């Protein structure tokens, strides 16, 4: 219910969240891994203002969205913008790295991040001294694994096929629903004025 | 099964807070659960440490967390402020204080200590009176 | 004063930054037992034609 | 609720390994979860009783 | 009653205290034999 924020001092016991946190300097406020994900799924439009002054002309000869619109099939925009979803995701992330789980149960309660990871290690039955005796290794290995993720999403699109095939199924269903108007259904004509 | 016949550690599965127990009530075509949850309400800031150094040996809480009011150090349980004086029965040892980042210096009490020391004063007051013959 | 339809960009929540540090913790000194209703459908009407 | 706002003992539900924590990231029509898991790496044999 | 149980020593952390308290006692006794 609250929007949490990361503090001005980006230090978390050597854990480097700067790849997954917001970037205040960028016009779209999403993270670096989010900017990767938003280039990896390519959309059948977001319902943004296809105003006639755009595609009354040569555009609809090579644009399936204006062709569908002339048949009354239209896409409505989501209630939450991708910047609104970035603000929620930023609050969930700032909540996690500053407050542990306590922001789920009630008010957020700050804890140092290396003591959060200790509480966690006890959660998996590894005694908390095993974190602190290894904190430089655990952090550098986490920072390396967040690196592997970034590079993996840099290498290929195929991994996001699960979100793309939802987009492709709605695109295919509407293109079919247009093609179905080609059918005669056994009448003298497909096109209605020729009756 | 998991909120009425049990207790759930699944976060926000049995309402917000930490789950205590839940009561089913019937309704037309459905069920109402009255979930009961413990919610941590009023909070106070404290300084904290990952470990204590005493005899060069580093110390960690068996259960709970280290805190200070600004002048004295206590162990307390993670979810509710009840301070305890830092004993060898509240804590366990590993390595030495070169290894733990952010470690702090405070005494760790031993509840065997006065129980032998007051027995040293009994042993001595007998040895000294035993000089009288 | 009078009532009318306004339009607005929706607010997600209160803005609420947190006093994080590498050596401070907040601990609850008191608690509230809370009761919250959660409602689920289990059936719908049986129907025949 | 269970992998971001908590830590979960539930096997596989927050990735392969013992779960520590997870970070949500938004995507077009979806969410991506970056789960962090503790995985045992270099075992030795021992006798036990 | 336990299958596969094995013999080994179990250390007692109070034992070196009461052993150090025995040597502390006996040194007093040696002191009181001295005059
Ligand atoms: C941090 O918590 C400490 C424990 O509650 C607290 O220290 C304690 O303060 C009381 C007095 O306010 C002392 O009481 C003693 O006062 C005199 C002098 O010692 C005696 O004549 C009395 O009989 C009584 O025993 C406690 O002894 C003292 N505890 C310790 C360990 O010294 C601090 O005041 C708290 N500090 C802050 C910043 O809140
Ligand atoms: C926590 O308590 C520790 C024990 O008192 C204390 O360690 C001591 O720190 C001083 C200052 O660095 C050392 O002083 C000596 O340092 C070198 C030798 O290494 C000499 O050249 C100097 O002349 C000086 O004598 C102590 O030797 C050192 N003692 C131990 C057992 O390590 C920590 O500094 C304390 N830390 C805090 C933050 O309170
Ligand atoms: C674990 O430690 C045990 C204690 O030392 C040891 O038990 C002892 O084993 C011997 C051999 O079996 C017994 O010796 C007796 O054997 C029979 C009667 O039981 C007689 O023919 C002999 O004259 C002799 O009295 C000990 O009595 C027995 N002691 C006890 C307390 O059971 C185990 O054998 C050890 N086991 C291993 C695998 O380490
Ligand atoms: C807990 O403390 C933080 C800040 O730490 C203290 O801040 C000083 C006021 C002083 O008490 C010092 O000894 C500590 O360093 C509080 O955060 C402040 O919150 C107020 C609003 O309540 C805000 O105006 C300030 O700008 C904040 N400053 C900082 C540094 O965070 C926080 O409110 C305290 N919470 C409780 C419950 O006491
Ligand atoms: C753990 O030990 C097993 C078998 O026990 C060992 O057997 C001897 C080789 C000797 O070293 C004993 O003292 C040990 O108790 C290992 O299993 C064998 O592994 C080798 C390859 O290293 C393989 O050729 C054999 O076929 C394996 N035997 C069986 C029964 O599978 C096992 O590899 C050891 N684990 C580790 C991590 O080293
Ligand atoms: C956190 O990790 C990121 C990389 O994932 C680091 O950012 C890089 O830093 C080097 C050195 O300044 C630059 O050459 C790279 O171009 C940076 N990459 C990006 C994406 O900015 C960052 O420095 C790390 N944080 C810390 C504190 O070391
Ligand atoms: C635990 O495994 C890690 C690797 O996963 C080991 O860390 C590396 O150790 C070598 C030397 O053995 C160094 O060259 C590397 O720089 C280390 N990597 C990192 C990320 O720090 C570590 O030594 C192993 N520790 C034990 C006790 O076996
Ligand atoms: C001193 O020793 C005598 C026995 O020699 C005993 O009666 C007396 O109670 C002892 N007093 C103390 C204080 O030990
Ligand atoms: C935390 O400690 C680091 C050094 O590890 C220091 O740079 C930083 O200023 C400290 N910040 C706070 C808020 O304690
Ligand atoms: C016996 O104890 C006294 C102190 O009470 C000490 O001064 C003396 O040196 C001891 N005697 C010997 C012979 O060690």
């Amino acid at each position: 219910k609250q929007i949490y924020k990361t503090p001005p001092i980006k230090y978390f016991g050597g854990f480097n969240f700067s790849q997954i946190l917001p970037d205040p300097s960028k016009p779209s406020k999403r993270s670096f891994i989010e900017d990767l994900l938003f280039n990896k799924v390519t959309l059948a439009d977001a319902g943004f203002i296809k105003q006639y002054g755009d595609c009354l002309g040569d555009i609809a000869a090579r644009d399936l969205i204006c062709a569908q619109k002339f048949k009354g099939l239209t896409v409505l925009p989501p209630l939450l913008t991708d910047e609104m979803i970035a603000q929620y995701t930023s609050a969930l992330l700032a909540g996690t790295i500053t407050s542990g789980w306590t922001f789920g149960a009630g008010a957020a309660l700050q804890i140092p991040f290396a003591m959060q990871m200790a509480y966690r290690f006890n959660g998996i039955g590894v005694t908390q001294n095993v974190l602190y005796e290894n904190q430089k290794l655990i952090a550098n290995q986490f920072n390396s694994a967040i690196g592997k993720i970034q590079d993996s999403l840099s290498s290929t699109a195929s991994a996001l096929g699960k979100l793309q095939d939802v987009v492709n199924h709605n695109a295919q269903a509407l293109n079919t629903l247009v093609k179905q108007l080609s059918s005669k259904f056994g009448a003298i004509s497909s096109v209605l004025n020729d009756i | 099964s998991e909120c009425v016949l049990g207790q759930s550690k699944r976060v926000d599965f049995c309402g917000k807070g930490y789950h205590l127990m839940s009561f089913p009530q019937s309704a037309p075509h459905g069920v109402v659960f009255l979930h009961v949850t413990y919610v941590p309400a009023q909070e106070k800031n404290f300084t904290t440490a990952p470990a204590i150094c005493h005899d060069g040996k580093a110390h960690f809480p068996r259960e709970g967390v280290f805190v200070s009011n600004g002048t004295h150090w206590f162990v307390t349980q993670r979810n509710f402020y009840e301070p305890q004086i830092i004993t060898t029965d509240n804590t366990f040892v590993s390595g030495n204080c070169d290894v733990v980042i952010g470690i702090v210096n405070n005494t760790v009490y031993d509840p065997l200590q006065p129980e032998l020391d007051s027995f040293k004063e009994e042993l001595d007051k007998y040895f000294k009176n035993h000089t009288s013959p | 004063a009078s009532q009318s339809i306004i339009a607005y960009t929706m607010s997600l929540g209160a803005e609420n930054s947190v006093a994080y540090s590498n050596n401070s913790i907040a601990i609850p000194t008191n608690f509230t037992i809370s009761v919250t209703t959660e409602i689920l459908p289990v059936s719908m009407t049986k129907t025949s034609v």
